[PDB]
């Protein structure tokens, strides 16, 4: 039923900036929570963001002075905005929206290097 | 004992608090393990969709947060 | 979880402590609610024999009383 | 496996009192045996402990005051109780560890202003 599907992913040099977007069935207004996770290789799911509805936004230590959350309700999606990107961030990301239980889609891969 | 609170199946999320808090009250622990027990011993035992949706919020999240969270369950 | 290391009917009490210190020393929780794990959440969630055996034994017991006194089951 | 305590009774402050609980079979078999109390309308209280082995563990409202024993020869568990306080009123339980825990009935001690 619930669709989720990120994009905005690709390969970035350090310092660079990023725009992910999560496309969700329906609209978006319906699910009570959403957010963002990451997976690097070999480590366990990091926690991004997440917004909960009537709430401000909460970010992570890592990322507080250089991520931004968003909602765009003319387009049914949820933005991640990343400024400054580290090496660190190369990872999975993945959105969740919370309605009956918890949706995820099946993420995009974010490459910070020092190549292209 | 508190870890015998466990969410009903369609019992809702601000019963099973009031229930947890109730018998959290009795529970002989230190402040610091009942700090924990209000922030990871509640969502363990919470029903396994409002789990889901409650260990998908991370960490640091309110009780207010948490109830709007699984309020479509 | 170590919340779920839960002592058979069939398994020596050794053994059980063996899986709750291993799942014990990954679980991410502060130092006195490992203590709180290790003095209550063990005796808790053992089976019903040594669990009885050892609430009797009271508080502050060490794990070799701990072991000692279940041995017989 | 049967348990009986006795040896309670009624006593003014400051006296004292032993009490026994008295056990079928051999006592040296049991791998735990010791002692918890219950007041009127409080929960039961830890009073002492004796594991296989081990040194005997009392409850800190008691450490200076109580001993706990065990008597082989007449398999018995004793435990004697000085300095008594009305605050010590209570039933007091033995127990016995070994296929599971076993307890006796209780016996009552009572200290009080009395004759």
């Amino acid at each position: 039923d619930v669709q989720l599907q990120e994009s905005g992913g690709g390969l970035v040099q350090a310092g660079g900036s990023l725009r992910l977007s999560c496309a969700a069935s329906g609209s978006i207004s319906r699910f009570n929570a959403m957010g963002w996770w990451r997976q690097a290789p070999g480590k366990e799911r990091e926690f991004v963001a997440r917004i909960v509805k009537g709430f401000d936004p909460v970010l992570a230590d890592s990322v507080k002075g250089r991520f931004t959350i968003s909602i765009d309700s003319a387009e049914n999606t949820l933005a991640l905005q990343m400024n400054r990107l580290k090496p660190e961030d190369t990872a999975v990301y993945y959105c969740f929206a919370a309605l009956d239980t918890a949706y995820w889609g099946q993420g995009t891969q974010v490459t910070v290097s020092s190549a292209a | 004992s508190i870890l015998d609170i466990r969410q009903g199946p369609k019992e809702p999320f601000r019963d099973y608090v009031d229930r947890f808090y109730k018998t959290l009250r009795a529970e002989q622990a230190s402040q610091e393990v009942k700090n924990w027990m209000t922030e990871t011993l509640l969502v363990q035992n919470a029903n396994p969709d409002c789990k889901t949706i409650l260990k998908a919020l991370g960490p640091g999240a309110t009780l207010e947060e948490m109830m709007t969270a699984c309020q479509g369950v």
